[PDB]
């Protein structure tokens, strides 16, 4: 039944805000939080994300959280921001400095409890609690830190739920912070342990996507979020509208995930907009097919032609042929068919929905699970490495009360993830 | 010849030729009803042994009535049993998989512990 | 003086029927058991208070069917319910049924009809045993009775009336063991047995009487005639046969070869027009002629041991020996060595009595012949064959000894049988 | 006095019509009073019918099904209504044409309740004669349940006679697959315990209908028709009274020659459409060779491919006695090679001067035919067919039954065709 | 008397209890609020002091929404809100949580609810189970549900109508597993399964009612006509025939050998003009097209061991055994050399009734073949051979022991199939 959201750190909360955003719109409901909407399908599910407040109010069923007052001040001055019930703004002063210890251990466990304590009580309120989503940056402090230490918490208390993830992957095309590496590494083995689902948001593709798609010379991070949210609501498109399916995050998991270790999505979406531009001509049938599964339109920097799809699940918005969409569908693996393996029969599920997103007439998300993504965490391994090598800026970990053992533990770990994707790419059925 | 006269009756013998030969020769109850009980002793034993027969007949439909009802009976057994069996060792299977994992975190909130007392120690 | 007149199974009752229906008739006694206006005839009927003259007869079958009938009848008033016994369920054509199994059920309560009847007795002469051979209650019971009666009423005559069974009549495919067992055991306990062959009474009744298919009621009809013919010098004032240790001396020489053959004349129609009714010499000639032989087989071809010729009605002795005189010049008629050859003639003067309105003619003058011929094993071969075909391989003997009987008896009576086969080639020499 | 037993849906159809076609011999109407012509009916009335006083006759009829379907059909039938309401006997779980269903586990069930109406009815019998079973061999009622009953009869009533109409299954008319296993079962019970069995073949019934009443789509009613017929014909000499005069064990006595050798091929002349048509009388040599030919015989074997043990035949209605005699003498001459020597004067005449209903002469033949053998050796073949690779057993297994209990009847009934076997190649 | 108890597991299951349940209300002039204006079809429905004809059925879920749809229906008086039992958690496509986990937690709630619809039998002839073979609810819950039925009723008898996966009609990843699964649990506690390969609905529906995209209900409803052709012979009482439990002995000649296969015809248009009419020998014929398959196999190569038709209508037994002659003639007709060649029939009165607003035409005369071809055994390695693919790489398997299952349980389950597949191998044997 319904879902607990947790934004972590600036990312985490600057993507939230957005997503919620996007999908109160999508709900019909206004910044105060009362539903101002034509369709009774905006209802139909929409305890999933939210609850139903006195004076027929809706508010959201998220957790806002982070090491600096910053971004929920932001978040609060923002549009919405009076849209969340204040008291699950779970806030510190200290800062994480992009340090995942200040975030996992140091810092971040003084405020875990004050914020696991919210997450309970919004737990309480549901009728059936299907799982959690975060929202959080890999390359900081709170996001990369207190994200992966609240998971795990949660883990503990909620073994029974679905952990999903929306990490964003850092990119140096992006961010400066030379440490990122270090923080990525550590937290994407908390996710490989942790969570039943992840998506996996680059911020590399994401910047050549405004770059070199949009053309946007020097592109803001409202720039970039326009495609995480474009996104978010895609990827929650079947739990929040009612179709021909039935809805759930468990029911995704064991069909999109295989082998328990390898979690982590590429999305991908079709069509790729500029952040408040008016469309003009929509695209057809296989405009939308082909787009969707090609390389310049994912949210990761994977090629999905240098890897293998193990299980695919692609969402088609607007009123549009399912026919069309069914003989589109059937042709991309027929031609393409050396990109899906053999050994998993019928791996590539469609969901079709007639409400499409604001400004857009039709809309394809994608998410498959390619062995692909090995090619991120190698250039994740590869950035570490150069500075593990060198035990570069290590004091700011071990000032923390750290060691250099947890971070070799981390390298490797990330290693045979990788290896883990090679093996099964490589896996044939004979 | 003669033989007698009577009222309304009369008898003659009448020789036509003479004999070639002068010489003319060339019960118990208790036994009776020894041998009528010795019929009815057998008549009666073979019915006996017939009567013994029908009687095994009635044995056999008692066995096979009986078999149906056991084979029934030993069916739910298993059947109930192999799915006490199974329910126990499923719930025994779970139960030991979130308590490992519960305890690979429980490890890992051990070690976060120590980085807290790591850092306490380097001031 | 007096005689009992048992009646066995369906034939010997319905035979008995016939006979008592004919003594009725020839004494003048009414269906009510009262006479109007010579003594004799009363060795066969005891007067009761009412002066009504009750038959000296005992009717047993194992089954109510028939003797319901006879209490049904006219002459339902003519017995006492004493003497007409019927048992439940009959023999069902079986031999060892009829003697071990429903035979000891109805025995002892069967000898008591016949005790207080001979209770009633001066001092019987003996019993005359009426029945069929291949019938189950006809057949098993009489042999039964015949033990008991030889045991209880010891040196008392017997004379049996046996109907010799035929294709041609109502005959059952287990009578020749019926046959061959009944008379192993009533062999020993007869002292004179007359043979009806039912072949014969057949033809009789067609080519004569002109009945193709003649009922059991007009066969019957002739039987009375001959039986009637036989018992008439014991129920009138005779001189031949005025005993029944008579016709055992008459016809029985060797003991065994107690079988003689009967002959009747004239066998005559109503429903056939007046004519110049038959002399002395016509019914003597036509009385050696196998045509009118109560049984069927070659008299020549056959070696003779006695002879009887029983005359009724409107005779003259010297008409008589006029016949006998006549038939000695053309035919040569043999006989055996021990014995001599010639007849016993007797002339019972009452006249030949027919029932009113029945199949058979009035007639003034009538005759029948009792002849012992060896020429009467030519009918027990017949039988004794039949007996053997099915007893090689024992087809039916089951049922025979499911009654309690057993293979030990069914041999006995073969193996007596072949020797009295032999008795008949002993004596035809 | 006979007590007549109908079991099953085959059975109880059968005994029917049987009670009906000599309901209307004896003049005796749906509900139960005598309003015929001659008091000659009324005779042997006693054997069949009770009185009520009345003076109401009631059929000596006892009714069992495991299931009521059947039952209904007999009480909202024309004749249905002169039944004893307290003699039909029934369950509610059909056995479903399963013969250890009918004999064990349901029929047991319904048995000792069967028994007292029985026990009832032969109390108000002054001697009964036997017992009378109209049944299928094939099915599960009166394959199993009759068997039961006759099994049990045995026990109580040792001394009197096993009278059965047993009808046999065939591929021609139904198409239940374990048919040869409940026939199997059913015939080794019948050597055990009946004296006498009729066995009425529906593969015959079935051809009989089709080739020769011209019958393109033959129904039940035709079938049963034929039998109801034969019934009639076959209880002449018990029913009426002329020169025989005779019964059950009479009839045994003298048509049985060996114990298990008691299983009779029917017969019949003229072979009788439904209604249609009547029209001209036959002559005595055209109704003895049809009745003494395989075209009109009621089971399935060729009698010129055995030999005759002992053979009965009622002739029907007004006909010269002569004629009859003369023409069954000559057929005995002709065909000497198909009759047992060993057994002589074997073939017995039965003559009837009432004609039965609608057609004015009839003729019913009863043969036990060592021929007979092929009606056994065809239900052991396709018995043998499942049983090789024990097909349809788990259906059997399940009622509380073994696999020796088929393996020793099929073996029972092969040592009875090899004893009918024996007399076929014996002579004198 | 002859009661019969229908169960119906899942979405699947449920869906189709509907079509069926709604045909037979037509079937017998009953209407949607249990009352009505031949006394057999009490068999199915018990009957009320008030005169109210309620249905012996029981549906079940995991999850509400279904069974709400029903609870809320234009039949919502039709059946007792007791006997529309529901769970708020689903089985997520895993036999493991509907068997285990989830079942264990309505398991006693339903079979007591069975148990009160047993009282109501007089004589209770058996249950009808109505599942998926993919669900987690109707693979897992029904294979529960089944044993215990088997300790709680014994050898009563159980007979299946089981929607065999289609690619084309909806399925999932892991659908495979559970079908494998649930055959190997179940085939002791069934007694007959009659399996519904959803690509021939599809392919029927497409063929010949010519719906481009058949939806549920499309199915469903021709679904329904074949399982009520099925049921005739026991809620009609007809002196022509009408006679199942007598083919079912035919059909079944060894206990794991219980899986006949449909042949259902005609199936026409509800637009088709002049049509009017077919027939019995155009019907007959019909059952031998591979196109009218209930099942997609090959029984034109594969050995006969039973053949059943079931006639309703306008049907005289002239032309059925004059059809039956046309065919017995023809080669590919071949039954094996152990059992007989002849063909079972039954025949109702009854003509088949139509939906109000339906997609089919209304016939004269229908028939469906039951038959027990060795080609059924088809299905079974088409499903295995899917299994075997990700079995081999123990693709989704984790998601299964994660809920207390074992390897082995796939391996059992597995060799338990091969048995099968061995065993009408061996059966055709001549
Ligand atoms: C080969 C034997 C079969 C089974 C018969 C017969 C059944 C019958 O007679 N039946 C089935 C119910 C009853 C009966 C029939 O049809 C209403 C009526 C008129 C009847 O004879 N009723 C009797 C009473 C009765 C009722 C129930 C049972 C028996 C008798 C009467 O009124 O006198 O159908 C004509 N038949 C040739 C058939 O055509 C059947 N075909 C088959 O069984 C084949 C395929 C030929 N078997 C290899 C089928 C297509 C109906
Ligand atoms: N001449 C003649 N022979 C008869 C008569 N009744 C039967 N028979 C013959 O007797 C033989 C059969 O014996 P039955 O006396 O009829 O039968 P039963 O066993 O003695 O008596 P039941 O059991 O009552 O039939 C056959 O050869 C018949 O032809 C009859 O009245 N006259
Ligand atoms: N023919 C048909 N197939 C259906 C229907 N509903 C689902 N399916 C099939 O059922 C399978 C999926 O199983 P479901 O019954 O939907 O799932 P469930 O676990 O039993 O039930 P839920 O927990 O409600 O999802 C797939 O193979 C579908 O094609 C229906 O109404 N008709
Ligand atoms: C109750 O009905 C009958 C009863 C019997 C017989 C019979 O066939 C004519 C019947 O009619 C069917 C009978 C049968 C067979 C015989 O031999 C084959 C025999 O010798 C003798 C007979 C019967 N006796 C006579 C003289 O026919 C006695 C038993
Ligand atoms: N797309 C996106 N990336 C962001 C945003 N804010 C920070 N980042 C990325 O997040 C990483 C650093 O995490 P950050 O959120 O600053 O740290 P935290 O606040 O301590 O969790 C860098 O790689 C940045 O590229 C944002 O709003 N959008
Ligand atoms: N001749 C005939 N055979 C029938 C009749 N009814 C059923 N049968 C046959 O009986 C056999 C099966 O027995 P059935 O009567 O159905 O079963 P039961 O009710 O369990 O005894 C099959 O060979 C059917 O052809 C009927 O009335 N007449
Ligand atoms: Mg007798
Ligand atoms: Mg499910």
């Amino acid at each position: 039944r319904e879902i607990v959201h947790i934004q972590a750190g600036q990312c985490g909360n600057q993507i939230g805000a957005k997503f919620w955003e996007v999908i109160s719109d999508e709900h019909g409901i206004d910044p105060t939080g009362s539903y101002h909407g034509d369709s009774d399908l905006q209802l139909e599910r929409i305890n999933v994300y939210y609850n139903e407040a006195t004076g027929n109010k809706y508010v959201p069923r998220a957790i806002l959280v982070d090491l600096e007052p910053g971004t929920m001040d932001s978040v609060r001055s923002g549009p919405f921001g009076q849209i969340f019930r204040p008291d699950n703004f779970v806030f510190g002063q200290s800062g994480a400095g992009n340090n995942w210890a200040k975030g996992h251990y140091t810092e971040g466990a003084e405020l875990v409890d004050s914020v696991l304590d919210v997450v309970r009580k919004e737990s309480e309120s549901c009728d059936c609690l299907q799982g959690f989503q975060l929202t959080h940056s890999l390359g900081g402090g709170t996001g990369s830190g207190m994200g992966t230490l609240l998971i795990s918490k949660i883990r503990e208390e909620y073994p029974d739920r679905i952990m999903n993830t929306f990490s964003v992957m850092p990119s140096p095309k992006v961010s400066d912070t030379v440490v990122e590496p270090y923080n990525a590494t550590l937290s994407v083995h908390q996710l490989v342990e942790n969570t039943d689902e992840t998506y996996s948001i680059d911020n590399e593709a994401l910047y050549d996507i405004c770059f070199r798609t949009l053309k946007l010379t020097t592109p803001t991070y409202g720039d970039l979020n326009h495609l995480v949210s474009a996104t978010m609501s895609g990827v929650t498109t079947c739990l929040r509208f009612p179709g021909q399916l039935n809805a759930d995050l468990r029911k995704l998991a064991v069909n999109m995930v295989p082998f328990p270790r390898l979690h982590f999505f590429m999305p991908g979406f079709a069509p790729l907009t500029s952040r408040g531009s008016q469309q003009y001509r929509a695209l057809t049938v296989p405009e939308l097919t082909q787009q969707m599964f090609d390389s310049k339109n994912m949210m990761a920097a994977c090629d999905p032609r240098h890897g293998r799809y193990l299980t695919v699940a692609a969402v088609f918005r607007g009123r549009m042929s399912m026919k069309e969409v069914d003989e589109q569908m059937l042709n991309v693996q027929n031609k393409n068919s050396s990109y899906f393996v053999e050994w998993i029969p019928n791996n590539v599920k469609t969901a079709v929905c007639d409400i499409p997103p604001r400004g857009l007439k039709m809309s394809a998300t994608f998410i498959g699970n390619s062995t692909a993504i090995q090619e991120l965490f190698k250039r994740i391994s590869e950035q570490f490495t150069a500075m593990f090598r060198r035990k570069a800026f290590l004091h700011w970990y071990t000032g923390e009360g750290m060691d250099e053992m947890e971070f070799t533990e981390a390298e490797s770990n990330m290693n045979d993830l990788v290896s883990e994707y090679q093996q099964y790419q490589d896996a044939t059925a004979d | 010849i003669e033989l007698n006269k009577a009222t309304s009756g009369q008898s003659w013998e009448v020789i036509l030729k003479p004999p070639s030969f002068d010489g003319v020769p060339e019960p118990s109850l208790e036994e009776i009803q020894k041998k009528l009980e010795a019929a009815e002793e057998r008549r009666k034993y073979q019915e006996a042994e017939l009567l013994k027969h029908l009687a095994e007949k009635r044995e056999h439909e008692r066995e096979v009535i009986q078999k149906a009802i056991e084979e029934n009976n030993n069916f739910i057994k298993m059947a109930k049993e192999k799915l006490a069996q199974k329910m126990e060792s499923n719930k025994e299977n779970r139960e030991a998989h979130l308590a490992a994992m519960l305890e690979r975190l429980q490890e890992k909130d051990k070690h976060a512990e120590e980085v807290r007392k790591n850092k306490e120690l380097k001031e | 003086r007096e005689c009992i007149s048992i009646h066995v199974g369906q034939a010997g009752v319905q035979i008995g029927n016939a006979c008592w229906e004919l003594y009725c008739l020839e004494h003048g006694i009414q269906p009510d058991g009262q006479m109007p206006s010579d003594d004799s005839f009363n060795t066969f009927f005891s007067e009761t208070g009412a002066g009504k003259h009750v038959p000296r007869a005992v009717f047993v079958d194992l089954e109510p069917t028939v003797i319901d009938e006879v209490r049904t009848g006219t002459y339902r008033q003519l017995f006492h319910p004493e003497q007409l016994i019927t048992g439940k369920e009959d023999a069902a054509n079986n031999y060892a049924r009829g003697h071990y199994t429903i035979g000891k059920e109805i025995i002892d309560l069967v000898l008591d009809r016949i005790r207080k009847l001979a209770d009633q007795c001066t001092g019987l002469q003996g019993f005359l045993v009426f029945h069929s051979f291949g019938g189950g209650t006809g057949s098993g019971f009489t042999s039964l009775l015949m033990e008991r009666l030889s045991v209880d009423y010891g040196k008392k005559s017997k004379l049996e009336f046996s109907i010799y069974p035929a294709p041609q009549v109502s005959t059952a495919v287990v009578e020749p063991y019926n046959s061959i067992l009944t008379t192993h055991t009533t062999l020993e306990h007869s002292d004179c047995a007359f043979m009806v062959d039912n072949e014969a009474i057949y033809d009789i009744c067609r080519r004569n009487l002109d009945i193709e298919r003649p009922t059991y009621t007009n066969l019957n009809r002739l039987i009375g005639q001959i039986v009637s013919s036989i018992t008439a010098s014991l129920r009138f004032d005779g001189a031949l046969n005025v005993d029944l240790t008579e016709f055992q001396t008459n016809l029985v020489p060797y003991p065994r070869i107690h079988f003689p053959l009967a002959t009747y004349a004239p066998v005559i129609s109503a429903e056939k027009a007046y004519h110049e009714q038959l002399s002395v010499a016509e019914i003597t000639n036509a009385c050696f002629e196998p045509a009118n032989q109560m049984v069927k087989c070659d008299p020549r071809h056959g070696k003779y041991m006695a002879c009887c010729l029983l005359y009724r009605g409107d005779v003259v002795p010297k008409d008589v020996n006029a016949a006998i005189a006549t038939i000695k010049t053309k035919r040569t008629i043999q006989f055996v060595d021990w014995c001599p050859t010639g007849f016993k003639v007797g002339i019972n003067y009452q006249p030949p009595t027919v029932v009113p309105g029945g199949d058979l003619a009035k007639v003034q003058r009538a005759v029948c012949m009792l002849s012992n011929t060896t020429a009467i094993a030519e009918a027990w071969a017949r039988l004794d064959h039949k007996f053997d075909l099915m007893y090689a391989k024992r087809a039916f003997v089951h049922w025979y000894v499911g009654e309690g009987m057993e293979e030990g008896e069914f041999s006995e009576a073969r193996e007596d049988m072949a020797a009295l086969e032999k008795d008949y080639e002993e004596v035809g020499v």
